[PDB]
């Protein structure tokens, strides 16, 4: 199902038997309880622009 | 880079700027706080190895503003498969001496897991290429630092599109196409080892490395980038490894 859309995770997906899916975050970043989105742990996550980020 | 624009100061602050003796040499990509990815290809004439330079949080060469910080490279490491003189597998891996202090002029570009790459990146049309290299094909170079957008080709699609010269570079498995064939824009010399950057929900990731091209923006041409997907095990794997003696390593590759 990972294959399909990214399995609906916001970064990293994981397949496993059966219709079981984990997504996976980055370091730097925590899954969050809705078990697709992932949200940062650390100032400054890979990936993003803090010029930008702070507007 | 040939027909983009100046990369606004710090919103391409995962770039780096590599100096050999204070010269320009190419550019690269941090990872983490001490590794950056650059091209194989940019360290063929280097014979002073102590001499290399990596610098973060730069934007314009004429003025030092504080954002800058400049490390030496401890060690530059190149697939086994890269043979000097060509293109194929033009992917280096660098460790710096010590780690750079991430600000909001310093910060590292994901380096994205193989499949997430391959079946989800891949497919991402337009991405960010940037770099001080050549504004033009046989032009200057640039003083602040410039950024294009640019489409992804299909090699094969790149193949029967692109006017077929004579003795140019295969496009392997490792490489892919990126850029515009109507001769307006696309990456250059000095670009090498910059950053092909992917956006996708929210974040940006390392999909490509400048590699090579005929001429810069030559009608009929795509620019072709080194397809960093195929070398993310071999990179984690590297990034795991204690340094050793020596700058130049070379590493199996797979
Ligand atoms: C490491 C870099 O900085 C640089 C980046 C160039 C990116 N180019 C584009 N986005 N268009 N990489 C290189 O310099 C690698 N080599 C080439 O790009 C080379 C140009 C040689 C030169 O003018 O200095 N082109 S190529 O690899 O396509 C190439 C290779 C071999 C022969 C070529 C010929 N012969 C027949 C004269 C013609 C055209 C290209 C050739
Ligand atoms: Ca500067």
């Amino acid at each position: 199902i990972c294959v399909n859309e990214n399995g609906g995770c916001e970064q990293y997906c994981s397949d496993h038997t059966g219709t079981k899916r984990s997504c996976r975050c980055h370091e730097g970043y925590s899954l969050l309880a809705d078990g697709v989105s992932c949200t940062p742990t650390v100032e400054y996550p890979c990936g993003k622009i803090p010029i930008l980020e702070k507007r | 880079i040939v027909g983009g624009k100046v990369c606004p100061k710090g919103e391409c602050p995962w770039q780096v700027l590599l100096l050999v003796n204070g010269a320009q040499l190419c550019g690269g990509t941090l990872i983490n706080t001490i590794w950056v990815v650059s091209a194989a290809h940019c360290f063929d004439k280097i014979k002073n190895w102590r001499n290399l330079i990596a610098v973060l949080g730069e934007h314009d060469l004429s003025e030092h503003d504080g954002d800058e910080q400049s490390r030496r490279v401890a060690q530059v490491i190149i697939p086994s498969t890269y043979v000097p003189g060509t293109t194929n597998h033009d992917i280096a891996l660098l460790r710096l001496h010590q780690p750079v202090v991430l600000t909001d002029h310093v910060v590292p570009l994901c380096l994205p897991e193989r499949t997430f790459s391959e079946r989800t990146l891949a497919f991402v049309r337009f991405s960010l290429v940037s770099g001080w290299g050549q504004l033009l094909d046989r032009g200057a170079t640039a003083l602040e630092l410039m950024v294009l957008n640019v489409p992804r080709l299909m090699t094969q699609d790149c193949l029967q599109q692109s006017r077929k010269v004579g003795d140019s570079p295969n496009i392997t498995e490792y490489m892919f196409c990126a850029g515009y064939s109507d001769g307006s824009k696309d990456s250059c010399k000095g670009d090498s080892g910059g950053p092909h950057a992917t956006h996708y929900r929210g974040t940006w990731y390392l999909t490509g490395i400048v590699s090579w091209g005929q001429g810069c923006a030559t009608v009929g041409h795509f620019g072709v980038y080194t397809r960093v997907s195929q070398y993310i095990e071999w990179l984690q794997k590297l990034m795991r490894s204690e340094p050793r003696p020596g700058v130049l390593l070379r590493a199996p590759f797979p």
